[PDB]
């Protein structure tokens, strides 16, 4: 089909600053179609541009869109906190096709922050069910750039471990965190020595947090 | 001096500078792109109607 | 004012089929038709199918066609789509918005774009059973960071379906409280991890204990975290 490339897929920009995004079309698209929505997280998507250029009612004045042809832009002057949200291209052809675009984040506010790294053990209870998880947390920490490599005495994990994010802090503006490694009870007691390794920005060498089994 | 390549015109006219947006400017003022095409004048920047 | 409702969520089994509801208000029916797009998790937007009320003829995208029926009844100014055969990636939130003109020759695109929205259903097929979230404590760490820090939480594991509500000891703590979003393990459950970072000192002072809660199983259970002794 018709395929709208956005363009860039993370945009950091601090408060105040004009953002411009840009979306290619694969073939040349009329004026009257290429429309440009919001999508706050948790929120029904919102509509910023109709047409081409033309503010839908009661939006704010900063926000423009712009372009012709292949390429279309929205630009947002002055920036606030209210205007982060990840934005997403639209056309339509004759024959009723509203093909979307992949969608650009606005990753606003800046200052790099060093990562505070805490290890937390499985718990007896979830040890006598069976299962045992482990947890690394990251906690206030920018940018998003992260990676956390667990050891199981020296050993290098692959697999068998899952990550979760939360949103930008609405106060710090910073991110949070958690590697959770699951292992079976049988495979959890055969080793002594669990570590996360995390290498971020903000520090000059990895952090590794480590606990011995066993041992508190 | 410094010497580039080709995106800026020069306009002769008397109209006034308006605080609005619109992607055509002939020397009599704006006009919107809407319409293909246009009867106000020849002389034209930007995305404008082609003139008849 | 120019308003879209939807249908409650719901919660189907593979192969089953369901029908999703989006009513109007604001705006006379016929006049402009409904179209209907999902976001799946951690995905974009997805066009999916258009009807009209002046006219019933509905095109559907590439990707669910023999699946999917869309129907409109005038009274009372309600669009029905219906999803049949549902699968896992079939999971996703499900918008309606408002589209095309009907009625009259256009030139403002306005009436070729998707303005009003509806709050979207959250559709959640799966095999696996409603079952109660397992809450196991999370130890401060021993030996106490460096100085002044400290951190504990609470592990959320084999919960279905979606949400739970952590709090914290029953809503007096709301500062340095992060609650990550649920991970869908293999076996089709949810896990889920909240923590809060407390200053050290206050470890013997104060009591901490976290408060789950799963609607679908009708289940509570509050677990007090406190440093492992050994
Ligand atoms: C027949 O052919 C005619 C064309 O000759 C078609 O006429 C259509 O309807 C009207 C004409 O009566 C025209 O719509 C115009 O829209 C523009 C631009 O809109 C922008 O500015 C508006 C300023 O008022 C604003 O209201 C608009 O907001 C839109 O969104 C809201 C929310 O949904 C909606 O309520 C609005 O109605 C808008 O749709 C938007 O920001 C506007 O400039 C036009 O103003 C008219 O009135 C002034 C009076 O001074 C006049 O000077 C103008 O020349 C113009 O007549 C008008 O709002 C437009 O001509 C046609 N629009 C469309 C979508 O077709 C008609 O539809 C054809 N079919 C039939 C069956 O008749
Ligand atoms: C936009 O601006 C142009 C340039 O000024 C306008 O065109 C010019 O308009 C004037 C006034 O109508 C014309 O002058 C008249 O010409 C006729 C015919 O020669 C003559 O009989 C009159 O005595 C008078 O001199 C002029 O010819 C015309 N063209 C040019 C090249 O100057 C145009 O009308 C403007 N458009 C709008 C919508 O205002």
């Amino acid at each position: 089909e018709i395929v709208l490339t956005q363009s860039p897929g993370t945009l950091s920009l601090s408060p105040g600053e004009r953002a411009t995004l840009s979306c290619r079309a694969s073939q040349s698209v009329t004026n009257r179609f290429i429309a440009w929505y919001q999508h706050k997280p948790g929120q029904s998507p919102r509509l910023l541009i109709y047409g081409a250029s033309s503010r839908a009612t009661g939006i704010p004045d900063r926000f423009s869109g712009r372009g012709s042809g292949t390429d279309f832009t929205l630009t947002i002057s002055r920036l606030e906190p209210e205007d982060f949200a990840v934005y997403y291209c639209q056309q339509y052809d004759t024959s009723p096709r509203w093909t979307f675009g992949q969608g650009t984040k606005l990753e606003i506010k800046r200052t790099v922050a060093a990562p505070s790294v805490f290890i937390f053990p499985p718990s007896d209870e979830q040890l006598k069910s069976g299962t045992a998880s482990v947890v690394c947390l990251l906690n206030n920490f920018y940018p998003r750039e992260a990676k956390v490599q667990w050891k199981v005495d020296n050993a290098l994990q692959s697999g068998n471990s899952q990550e979760s994010v939360t949103e930008q802090d609405s106060k710090d503006s910073t991110y949070s965190l958690s590697s959770t490694l699951t292992l079976s009870k049988a495979d959890y007691e055969k080793h002594k020595v669990y570590a996360c390794e995390v290498t971020h920005q903000g520090l000059s060498s990895p952090v590794t947090k480590s606990f011995n089994r066993g041992e508190c | 001096f410094k010497i580039r390549s080709g995106k800026s015109s020069i306009m002769r006219s008397d109209a006034p500078i308006g605080k609005c947006n619109s992607e055509c400017i002939t020397p009599n003022g704006s006009i919107p792109n809407d319409k293909p095409f246009q009867n106000v004048n020849r002389i034209t920047y930007g995305a404008c109607p082609r003139y008849v | 004012q120019v308003q879209l409702v939807q249908s409650a969520p719901e919660v189907k089994r593979p192969g089953a089929s369901v029908r999703l509801s989006c009513k109007a208000s604001g705006y006379t029916f016929n006049t402009y038709g409904i179209i209907w797009v999902r976001q799946a998790p951690g995905q974009g937007l997805e066009w999916m199918g258009w009807i009209s009320a002046y006219t019933g003829n509905t095109n559907y995208a590439q990707k669910v066609q023999g699946r999917v029926t869309m129907t409109t009844d005038i009274t009372t100014s309600t669009a029905y789509l219906e999803l049949r055969g549902l699968r896992s990636d079939d999971t996703a939130v499900y918008y309606c918005a408002r589209g095309l003109l009907q009625g009259a020759v256009i030139l403002d695109s306005y009436h070729y774009a998707l303005d009003f929205w509806g709050q979207g259903t959250t559709v959640t097929v799966s095999g696996a059973s409603t079952k109660g979230p397992s809450v196991f404590p999370l130890a401060p760490s021993s030996k106490s960071t460096s100085g002044g820090t400290a951190a504990l939480g609470c592990l959320v594991k084999d919960y279905f379906p979606e949400p739970v509500t952590v709090s914290w000891n029953s809503g007096a703590l709301t500062s340095g409280v992060h609650t990550f979003p649920a991970v869908l393990q293999s076996s089709g459950l949810y896990s889920l991890s909240s923590v809060v970072t407390v200053p050290s000192s206050s470890l013997g002072t104060q009591t901490y204990i976290c408060n789950v809660n799963h609607k679908p199983s009708n289940t509570k259970v509050d677990k007090r975290v406190e440093p492992k002794s050994c």
